[PDB]
C-alpha cells in the first residue's frame, strides 16, 4: 500500500537521519569535559552538546523532501521553534529506562536528572521530560516511524512567524499520509489508529516541552555568566 | 535579528 513516493520519502529520511546521527557518539571527546562534582559544573559540556545537535538538526532538515522549497526566512523559523523538540526526540535513541538516562557511550558521556540540574534546570522541565522519554521508548517505534515525526515535527504551519503556512501544511501532509500509510502496512486497526494518535499526543507534549524549556532559558541565558558559558550558535538560534 | 551562523549552515 506503500506508494513510490512514499517510499522514497522515507528512503531519503532514513538517509538523513543516518547520516546527522553517530550512535558512537566518537565526537563528544572534543566537548567541553562533564565536571560532576559555579554550581552549574555541567553547563559547558551540555552547551556543546545542544550546539553540537543544533547541527545535526539543521542538517537533518535540509534533507527533508520539500523543505529547500522554503524562504530562507520559513526555514530559520521552522528551525528556531523546533530545534529543542527535535533535540528531545533525537535523544531517545539513547535513552535507556534503568536509570531513567541518556546513555552515549561511557559513563562520562551518560547524562541523568541530576546532569540537567546541573545546567541550570529545574524540576519544573526535567519531571516531565524524563516522562516523555520513557512514553516515547514505550511506544517502541521503528527507525522510519522515528525519522517521520521528526520531519513532521520541523515541517510545521502553526510555528509562529511562518510566511508561508499552506506550503509548510502541504509538506506536512504528504509527510503525515507517508506516516499514516507506514503504520497501516505495519498494524492492523485499530491499534494503527491508537499508535498514530500517541505519535501525535507526543508532538503536543513537545510544544509543553518547548514553552518550558524556553522559560528556563530566558532566565539562565539573562544572566551573563551562564551565556558566557554557552555556544555562539545557541545564542543564535535559542535567542529571539 | 540577523542569523549567519544559522544561514551559512542552511547552506
Ligand atoms: C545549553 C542549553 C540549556 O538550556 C542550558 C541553558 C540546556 O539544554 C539542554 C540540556 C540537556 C539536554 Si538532553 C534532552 C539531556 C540531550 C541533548 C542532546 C543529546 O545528544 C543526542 C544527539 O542529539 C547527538 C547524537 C548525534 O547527533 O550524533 C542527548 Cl543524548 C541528550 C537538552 C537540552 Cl536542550
Amino acid at each position: 500500500k506503500l506508494s513510490e513516493e512514499q517510499q522514497h520519502i522515507i528512503a531519503i529520511l532514513l538517509d538523513a537521519h543516518h547520516k546527522t546521527y553517530d550512535p558512537t557518539y566518537a565526537d563528544f571527546r572534543d566537548f567541553r569535559p562533564p565536571v560532576r562534582m559555579s554550581p552549574l559544573s555541567m553547563l559547558p559540556h551540555l552547551a556543546d552538546l545542544v550546539s553540537y545537535s543544533i547541527q545535526k538538526v539543521i542538517g537533518f532538515a535540509k534533507m527533508i523532501p520539500g523543505f529547500r522549497d522554503l524562504t530562507s526566512d520559513d526555514q530559520i523559523v521552522l528551525l528556531k521553534s523546533s530545534a529543542i523538540e527535535v533535540i528531545m526526540l533525537r535523544s531517545n535513541q539513547s535513552f535507556t529506562m534503568d536509570d531513567m538516562s541518556w546513555d552515549c557511550g561511557s559513563q562520562d558521556y551518560k547524562y541523568d536528572v541530576t546532569d540537567v540540574s546541573k545546567a541550570g534546570h529545574t524540576l519544573e522541565l526535567i519531571e516531565p521530560l524524563i516522562k516523555f522519554q520513557v512514553g516515547l521508548k514505550k511506544l517502541n517505534l521503528h527507525e522510519e516511524e522515528h525519522v517521520l515525526l521528526m520531519a513532521i515535527c520541523i515541517v510545521s504551519p502553526d510555528r509562529p512567524g511562518v510566511q508561508d503556512a499552506k506550503l509548510v501544511e502541504a509538506i506536512q501532509d504528504r509527510l503525515s499520509n507517508t506516516l499514516q500509510t507506514y503504520i497501516r502496512c505495519r498494524h492492523p486497526p485499530p491499534g494503527s489508529h491508537q499508535l498514530y494518535a500517541k505519535m501525535i499526543q507526543k508532538l503536543a507534549d513537545l510544544r509543553s516541552l518547548n514553552e518550558e524549556h524556553s522559560k528556563q532559558y530566558r532566565s539562565l541565558s539573562f544572566q551573563p555568566e551562564n551565556s558566557m558559558k554557552l555556544t555562539p550558535l545557541v545564542l543564535e538560534v535559542f535567542g529571539n | 535579528k540577523n542569523h549567519p551562523m544559522l544561514m551559512n549552515l542552511l547552506k
